[PDB]
């Protein structure tokens, strides 16, 4: 069960620091101003 | 976007297209694409 839950962990992990290679600058309502954010899937 | 090229009837032919899709999940290659249009919020990466 450890050993499962390290590997679907690892996956995880790997997923969500994969998806910062694509961080592109839109613009978006924080608030009431609009900003320049940095936006970038999410695996249960 | 299909460019003109030789046909392929005739050996040793290549047509040449060019294609341009919404960015997203599925084949999509950051590294490869030529450049990746921006839009509000939509991406639109096209290839070489």
């Amino acid at each position: 069960l450890e050993v499962y839950i390290y590997y679907n962990i690892k996956s995880l992990l790997v997923a969500l620091a994969q998806n910062n290679k694509a961080r592109f600058y839109s613009k978006v309502k924080l608030l009431g101003l609009t900003v320049d954010q940095s936006t970038v899937v999410y695996p249960s | 976007f299909i460019l003109p090229s030789k046909s392929l009837e005739v050996a040793g032919s290549f047509i040449r297209f060019i294609t341009v899709f919404r960015i997203g999940p599925g084949l999509v290659d950051k590294d490869n694409l030529d450049t990746i249009l921006i839009d509000g919020d939509s991406q639109w990466g096209v290839s070489k």
